C-alpha cells in the first residue's frame, strides 16, 4: 500500500506511507537523471 | 470404492510440472541471456582492434564496423546489439523469452592495458572516460540469477 | 459382498496408463525428432564454411566435406541427412519412432548476412536460388506438433 | 450373519498389493538400471576426448582423467564404474536394488567412426581391438528385461 498514478502531462503521482513515498521518489528521480545526459 | 491410483498419478504428474515450471523457467531464460553474450561478443574484434589502432573507442557501430544499424546485430531473444564509445550493450527482444528479462540488457566494455585490453561482461554500463565507464542505473539491467558466472562483472572491475 | 477395493485399483491404473500412453508418445515422438534436429546441425559448420570460402552452397554432402553418403549420417530415429545446396534436411527413420513422425523430415537451411550467415530450422524446404528457399512441402514433412519452440521457421524467415 | 464387507475389502487390498507388487518391484528395478547408465554415461567425454585426442582408447579411468578409483564413481544402486580401454561399465551395488539385478553390470563403448565416435550401450562387454569388443559373457549381466529400449545394444552393433 501506496499506489503510483499516471497522469497525462507525464507527472508521477504517488500516495503513501512517507517510507514507500521516499523510496517511489529516490527511484524515479535517479531514472530521470541518466535521462537528463542527453 | 476402488479408482486413487489413475487420480492420484494425474494429479502428481500434474504438480510435478508445477514443481518443474519455475526450473525450466530460470533454466530458460539463463539460455536466452546466455546468448546475448553471445551476440554482444564478437564484436569485441571490431571494438578491440578499433581501439588500438586508434587509442580511441569507437563511437558507435558504424565506427566500430559493424552493422551500422543495432537493430541489425539481433537474434531470437536479442533486440540488438549497440556499441557506445567502446561498450557493447545487448537488449533482450520482447517476443520469445522469460518474462522479467525482456527489453533488459548486459554490457560488455574494455579497459586499455597499454599494448593491448582486457573486457569485462556484467550489468549495463555507460562509458565516462577513456578508461571508465559506470553503472547505467536505470531500471533495465538483466537480473542477477541471469547472468552466467563469467558475467558478474561491476563497473570498477580492473 | 466384498473385494472391489483390488478390482478398481487394478482398472485405474489401467485407465491411467491409458492416459498416460498419449502424453508419453508425444513427449516420445518429440524427443525423437530433438535429434533428427541435433544430427542436421553440426553439419552447419561443414555448410557455413564451404558458403563463405567460395560464395557458393554445397551441392551435395561431398562437396560440403561430409560422409559422402547420405545414409552415413543417420541415427537411431534419423535415416539419414543431406545436403542439397546448403540446405540440410534430416529423414526420420522407420524403425524405432512415434508413428506418424516415421520417413518424415525437416530442415536447417541459412541465409547470406553478407560476411556471415544466418540458420533456420523448421518443415523441409528446397533451394531456388543463393538466397531463397521454398516449402518441401511433401506431405512428409515432420507435424508442427513435433518441432521445437526453436524451429518453427517458415521458408521466408529472414 | 452380516460382517463380510470389511472382511473383504481387507483381503482385496491385501491381495492389490500381492498384484502391485511385481509391477513395482520391475519398475523399480528398471529404474535404478537406468541411473546405472546416467552414471556411465557423462563419462562418455573424457573416453571420447582421449580417444579423439591420441587415437588409442584409454586402458582405465585415470587415463580417462577421471577419479582414479572405479569406487569413486559410484551411486546409490551403483557400486561403481571402471573405464577398461574405452568401455566404460557400471556395477549395480548389493544394497538398496531390485534382487536379480544387485552386482550386476552393463557397458558402454564406442567405435571409431573416423573423426569421431559412436557410443553404444548395452550388456558387459570387453574389448579386443581398437574396434572390436565382445559379450563378456560371465552371467553378472542385468538381464534384457531391465534395460531401456536405447541400451539394448549387442557387442557387434555398428
Amino acid at each position: 500500500g501506496s499506489v503510483t498514478v499516471d497522469q497525462r502531462t507525464n507527472v508521477l503521482i504517488v500516495k503513501d506511507v512517507r517510507s514507500n513515498t521516499e523510496r517511489a521518489r529516490s527511484l524515479v528521480r535517479s531514472l530521470d537523471t541518466q535521462t537528463p545526459q542527453v | 470404492f476402488t479408482l486413487i491410483e489413475l487420480m492420484i498419478v494425474i494429479a502428481i504428474v500434474g504438480i510435478l510440472a508445477a514443481v518443474a515450471l519455475p526450473a525450466y523457467q530460470d533454466y530458460t531464460a539463463r539460455a536466452q541471456v546466455s546468448e546475448a553474450i553471445l551476440l554482444a561478443e564478437g564484436q569485441k574484434s571490431a571494438v578491440t582492434e578499433y581501439y588500438l589502432n586508434h587509442g580511441k573507442w569507437p563511437e558507435n557501430n558504424t565506427s566500430a564496423g559493424v552493422a551500422s544499424s543495432p537493430t541489425d546485430i539481433k537474434g531470437k531473444y536479442v533486440k540488438e546489439v549497440e556499441v557506445k564509445n567502446g561498450v557493447v550493450t545487448a537488449t533482450m527482444l520482447s517476443s520469445g523469452v522469460n518474462n522479467e528479462i525482456k527489453g533488459k540488457k548486459l554490457s560488455l566494455w574494455a579497459r586499455r592495458e597499454n599494448g593491448s585490453v582486457k573486457w569485462f561482461c556484467g550489468q549495463p554500463v555507460t562509458r565516462t572516460d577513456d578508461d571508465t565507464v559506470a553503472d547505467a542505473k536505470d531500471g533495465k539491467e538483466i537480473d542477477t540469477k541471469h547472468l552466467p558466472s563469467t558475467c558478474r562483472d561491476n563497473f570498477d572491475a580492473k
